[PDB]
RNA sequence: UUAAUUGCGAUAACGAACGAGACCUUAACCUACUAAAUAGUGGUGCUAGCAUUUGCUGGUUAUCCACUUCUUAGAGGGACUAUCGGUUUCAAGCCGAUGGAAGUUUGAGGCAAUAACAGGUCUGUGAUGCCCUUAGACGUUCUGGGCCGCACGCGCGCUACACUGACGGAGCCAGCGAGUCUAACCUUGGCCGAGAGGUCUUGGUAAUCUUGUGAAACUCCGUCGUGCUGGGGAUAGAGCAUUGU
RNA sequence: ACGGAAGGGCACCACCAGGAGUGGAGCCUGCGGCUUAAUUUGACUCAACACGGGGAAACUCACCAGGUCCAGACACAAUAA
């Protein structure tokens, strides 16, 4: 007996917990978001990552314990939750997955420009319309300063921004301070596979078909 | 209960009425819901519940393998096994006897005796 | 039987698909019913100061969620009901079934 | 039985450490046809023995007072109701008693009818008449008339006949003339056996007949009752979805539960000998297996081909020499009767084989010779019943041991040997086990190791029944349509909409050649393409 | 922590059969879920034990999820004095 | 010229990209599609009053039938400044009239480029480098005060300084939104009390109960009378209650 | 980039013709100052001053006068049934 105005926000609250839960537990495996699928008498949660085997563990030990770990706190009946693992596709075109490359590549000691240049070349090689990498913090100097790296073209205002561009923000913690990483990926509208195929401000004109004048009446019968 | 809802499921979607599973006149299976709502048969309206040598010899002899037939399907978990000639059949009940090797310490003790 | 099913999902586009199949199954089952009654969409608003600190011009933003409720009344024996609940399962859509 | 969360496929490097390549595969396409329905056995202990049938004529016959629990959820549902039901019982678990439910179903409501039995093989036809000619006719006054390719009785006898047994190929010809055949007007119930043979050569003929009554029932606005006998069918939902059976009445049990228990053994054999040398390696295990598993009880062997029938007898008799009794298990103490019995033996292999207690059977002998090899087995004179896989459909041999002599049968279409299908050996397992003679039955599945792992997974389970009518689709499409029923291509899509292929094509697009789209819409044009591909031909 | 050890025993054996435990960051609520004793003893009985590479911690909205290690459960086994390969938290 | 390097044009430039626009949400039109006792309407039954002559005003959930105009919607169409007339190298455009639901980017917002502040926040963060403290700790907790303390200066506001009013009766109209499960939320109705409020049930997890949220300014009748007055209620005294230890 | 240099553009966070005001009184509230043990503290032209969603009796609380508790994990050595 729960109000629907509260039941639905509960799911959003429920959805909010796992996202933080997994990104703090499975980040090292390249956590790429979660999906919540509810079904009568059982609800299933899908976890997507790159190193699914590490996510799985030996004979699904990590998967088994994660279900139980979710089971105990979230107060469900036994057997009502099952967790799946599957390979995330299009690893180049994934803001959350690609931004973790910055977090890894910055921590090992790699330079800044080369690391950012590596990602923008990687994303463009993955058939992306445009990329954007922003790194901010104390970069080899006392004064903070932010570098920006871009290639291709991107849009910045309007609804198509919320459709074609995915943004990822990651905090990198070094021994000198905290660095902020921002990634924007402009996917190809034609390869959307859902919704719009191109920006609203573009028009396509079909080529006219050319036919010579008949110049003489003709009749065709059965 | 006097309910007029004639549940003709014949036990398909409901458990059968254990006391009175089937009709003796037209063979209709009476489920649990079909049992309490009416004491009469749904189809032929015959009485469903009445208010070893003496019995027919075939009837009590009949039910002997029905218990076995139910036993066969109840105990069919291991009946589906395949013998083959490449199975270990490890002689172990469920474990390696606590993972300790001292019961076979007599084997080389016997060799010592040999 | 007068079984009742309600749909209280948050995304309209799937809701119509769920409603569209349910209604077309019922007619080809040839079952008496009332059409999907589209309850008014209730908007949940949350107004909040944009800035985390207190400095700056007073700017407020209002986030929203849309809640859409469709319920369809059916009358049929139990056998049709169970398979209906077994089918038409879509993400983000929760359906509750009640009799009488 | 417990559904796994996923399916994991692991690949590892055998020489390098840490070179791991693994993938996890999920499954969400669990649809209702993708489900074994099955039926658990529930307590309905008290039967209706004989007297609870309310017919003195029936109660005067069938001295069986034991009423079969293996028909529990069936019982009298088909007795009174007029809705289709599927009843599957393997071996000798109702081939006789259940086949008589047609008389009990509706014949009392309207007597003097011509309800037709259909048997997929002429071998079934002969036994369905010989046993029931002295069981139904003398008491019910109803004559039995055979309709096969070899027998052409007068139409007046066929019209006045009550029990009619016809092969599906012969039944197709009568149904080919359904528009003007005034004989076929009184069909109220059709009883069938060995349903699961849709994938066989006669399956398209078998399948097309069933779809014919569906339109006849729909157009005429009265139902035509259908009854089919078969073995454990995996795709029972499509079995229910296409036969038009109702919820009330159904019978499908797995091979684990039988009136007589069955024991299956698997024997792999090397993958180097193509077909010739791989009998000498396995013939000797066959001989000892008979001694091992059938000490003093009947056995049965099934050779791969006609020549294998002879060579098996040559070696087995040769191996029988190196032991105590050369004429082992001859079961003929009277020498005078032995010479009389050996007098009727004609020539060749049967002449020098019957003395050893070993029987030989193949389709190259005199008609009376085949009975002789079986008449002796009726008295258990000879234990070995070596034959070819054709006899797995004929007379019910009361044997206990059934050894699958090799695997893979030659196919002239591919100019090579192709493996066995899981419709013959499943029925072959039914031959093992003797009713009221021995407790359990034993059978061995001598084969290659390559298919050993495969068969060990699925011999107990089995595969769903499929349809292969789209190889001869041109011939049998005009069976119902050449009379002038449909003139537009639009209705041609509806023509197969009531066929079993339409059920399975959407459910199993991969098996039917569909590889582009798995959705129901994608099947439509492919089904239309099959409709199209026929008309240009 | 100055308190009787039989409380350690049940919570430790409780951590044994499933291997996963959670505990609110709420000091002095006096009740822990499906554990008779109170949180402060339960909560501090694990990061006094996480130290030697035995079990893990996750902050994750101050909810303190805990998971054990392969050597840690075996370390816990002599505490429970039970035969090896008897009952794991992720046993088949 | 446009709100806009918004677009014309004279041109050593042509052709483009980001921002603007386009886009998304919302408010306006649909007697057109699909509808709908948790929304209405009309009619049909029972039934009350007046007139009785055929009517008007009502009430009624098992008393039934029909439809979707108003009500909620989902899918759509519609406006592009349309037509005409003026002005302009007669180009972008601007003005007037007609029609139109809409002709001030249709009204209003959401998003909003390159870049900069050494802008604010370590008191939002289990974000944070360093420093400081770490056991009579600046950690945490319990008791009592303070954050309200006043001779004063400023900033945003609420009352008003009266008859276009103040006061007493009656007339009587909205929209946005919210509301309890292991709790005690929103409360109708009956009773008591001037009032605050108290008491017993009721309905509601909500288009169906609060709720038609009968709000106020306002409309009509009466009292007052240009008197720092019945304007204004600051500063105060006594008493009756509510919440909360 | 800057200019205490000149054009041209815009803008009811400029003016124009006006409307409503504020600034004048009481009170509420915030800041500075005074005071105190503390009257916690950030922000000082637009771009701080019913702002920190800050309408604080206890908590919040960051301040003052006081009384407790230790949540110093862990390792090493020490006392020691
Ligand atoms: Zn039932
Ligand atoms: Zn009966």
């Amino acid at each position: 007996l729960i109000s629907k105005k509260r039941k639905l926000v509960a799911d959003g609250v429920f959805y909010a917990e796992l996202n933080e839960f997994f990104t703090r537990e499975l980040a090292e495996e390249g956590y790429s978001g979660v999906e919540v699928r509810v079904t009568p008498t059982k609800t299933e949660v899908i976890i997507r990552a790159t190193r699914t085997q590490d996510v799985l563990g030996e004979n699904g030990r990590r998967i088994n314990e994660l279900t139980l770990l979710v089971q105990k706190r979230f107060k469900y009946a036994p057997g009502t939750i099952v967790l799946y693992a599957e390979r995330v596709q299009d690893r180049g075109l994934s803001a959350v997955a690609q931004a973790e490359s910055m977090k890894f590549k910055l921590l090992n000691g790699l330079a800044i420009r080369r690391a950012a240049y590596g990602v923008v070349r990687y994303v463009m090689e993955s058939g992306a319309k445009g990329c954007e990498v922003v790194v901010s913090g104390k970069l080899r100097a006392a004064r903070a300063k932010a570098m920006k790296f871009a290639d291709g073209f991107l849009i910045h205002s309007g609804q198509p921004v919320n459709d074609f561009i995915d943004t990822a923000t990651r905090h990198v913690l070094m021994r000198q301070g905290v660095l902020g990483i921002k990634v924007k990926i402009m996917r190809d509208p034609a390869k959307s596979r859902t919704g719009p195929k191109a920006l609203p401000d573009a028009v396509t004109i079909i080529e006219p078909k050319e036919e010579e004048p008949i110049l003489a009446p003709s009749v065709k019968d059965y | 209960s006097g309910s007029s809802k004639n549940c003709n499921c014949q036990g398909t979607r409901h458990p059968v009425f254990d006391i009175a599973p089937n009709c003796l006149h037209c063979g209709k299976v009476v489920c649990v819901i079909e049992g309490l709502n009416k004491g009469k048969c749904g189809h032929c309206h015959e009485q469903l519940i009445s208010d070893k040598a003496e019995e027919n010899p075939e009837l009590l002899a009949a039910q002997e393998r029905l218990d076995r037939l139910l036993y066969f399907q109840d105990t069919s978990a291991e009946r589906t096994k395949i013998i083959d000639n490449a199975s270990d059949f490890d002689m172990n009940q469920e474990v390696g006897l606590w993972g300790s090797a001292r019961e076979r310490a007599l084997a080389l003790k016997k060799q010592q005796r040999n | 039987i007068k079984i009742r099913i309600t749909l209280t999902s948050t995304k309209v586009k799937q809701l119509e698909n769920v409603s569209s199949n349910i209604v077309k199954n019922a007619e080809q089952h040839n079952l008496v019913k009332k059409g999907p009654v589209r309850l008014p969409t209730k908007v949940l608003k949350i107004s909040t100061r944009k800035t985390p600190n207190g400095e700056g011009s007073k700017t407020w933003e209002t986030y929203e969620m849309r809640i859409h409720k469709r319920y369809i009344d059916l009358e049929a024996p139990v056998q049709i009901v169970k398979r209906i609940t077994q089918i038409t399962i879509e993400p983000g859509v929760d359906v509750e079934v009640v009799v009488a | 039985d417990p559904l796994p969360p996923q399916v994991v496929v692991k690949v590892v490097s055998d020489t390098w450490i840490g070179c791991e390549s693994t993938h996890a595969i999920s499954f969400q396409h669990l649809i209702r046809p993708f489900n074994e329905t099955l039926q658990t056995k529930l307590l309905k202990l008290r039967p209706l023995p004989t007297s609870a049938l309310q017919n003195p004529l029936i109660e005067s016959i069938y001295p069986f007072k034991y009423f079969n629990p293996m028909q529990t959820m069936t019982f009298y549902t088909l007795y009174n109701t007029n809705e289709n039901a599927f009843v599957g019982s393997p071996t000798g678990s109702g081939k006789t008693i259940v086949a008589e439910l047609a008389i009990w179903h509706a014949f009392k409501t309207f007597p003097g009818k011509k309800i037709v039995y259909i048997a997929p093989m002429k071998a079934l036809v002969r036994e369905r008449v010989d046993d029931w000619r002295k069981k139904i006719t003398p008491v019910t006054g109803d004559k039995v008339v055979e309709l096969t390719g070899d027998s052409l009785p007068d139409p007046k006898d066929v019209h006045d006949a009550t029990i009619v047994i016809t092969t599906p190929e012969k039944f197709d010809g009568i149904s080919r003339n359904w528009q003007t055949r005034k004989f076929v007007q009184d069909v109220s119930l059709i009883i069938m056996d060995e349903i699961h043979l849709l994938a066989s050569d006669r399956g398209p003929i078998l399948e097309m007949i069933v779809s014919r009554m569906n339109y006849i029932s729909s157009q005429t606005k009265q139902p035509v009752r259908l009854l089919g006998m078969s073995t454990a069918v995996s795709n029972a939902y499509d079995m229910a979805g296409w036969l038009g059976v109702k919820d009330h009445g159904l019978y499908n049990f797995p091979s684990s539960v039988r009136p007589v228990p069955l024991k299956m053994y698997i024997d792999g054999f090397p993958d180097n000998l193509a077909f010739c040398p791989l009998m000498k390696t396995m013939n000797k295990p066959v001989f000892m297996a008979i001694k091992q598993h059938s000490p003093d009880k009947p056995a049965l062997i099934f050779v791969a081909s006609r020549r294998q029938t002879r060579l098996t007898a040559l070696d087995l008799i040769h191996l029988c020499g190196m032991e105590d009794n050369p004429r082992r298990f001859l079961n003929i103490d009277d020498e005078e009767e032995l010479q009389y019995y050996l007098s009727q033996v004609t020539d060749d292999t049967l002449k020098l084989s019957l003395q050893f207690g070993i029987g030989l059977h193949h389709a190259g002998l005199v008609q009376k010779d085949r009975s002789i090899s079986h008449q002796l087995f009726q008295k258990n004179k000879i234990q070995i019943l070596i034959a070819t896989s054709t006899l797995a459909w004929g007379v019910n041999l009361p044997a206990h041991l059934v050894i699958i002599k090799g695997t893979q049968f030659f196919d002239a279409k591919i100019e090579g040997y192709r493996d066995m299908d899981l419709t013959d050996i499943l029925q072959m397992m039914g031959r093992a086990g003797r009713p009221a003679y021995d407790t359990t039955g034993t059978a061995i599945v001598y084969t290659k190791e390559s298919k050993k792992m495969f068969y060990k997974h699925f011999l107990n389970v089995g595969f769903p029944v499929e349809s292969s009518l789209h190889k001869v689709l041109d011939d049998h499409l005009g069976a119902e349509i050449t009379s002038g029923s449909i003139t537009n291509k639009q209705e041609a899509l509806d023509f197969l909409s009531w066929t079993f292929l339409f059920r399975r094509a959407h459910h199993n697009p991969t098996y039917y050649g569909i590889e582009d789209d798995t959705s129901t819409a994608g099947v439509s044009e492919h089904l239309s393409s099959l409709i199209d591909s026929t008309l240009e031909n | 922590m100055l308190m009787p050890k039989e409380d350690r025993n049940k919570i430790h054996q409780y951590l044994f059969q499933e291997g996963v435990v959670v505990a609110k960051k709420d000091f002095n609520q006096a009740k822990h879920e499906e554990i008779d004793t109170k949180n402060l003893y339960v909560i501090k009985a694990l990061q006094s034990l996480t130290s030697k590479g035995y079990v893990k911690t996750q902050f994750s909205w101050q909810y303190y999820y805990y998971t054990l290690t392969e050597e840690g459960v075996e370390y816990l086994r002599e505490y429970l004095n039970l035969p090896e390969h008897i009952v794991p938290g992720t046993y088949i």
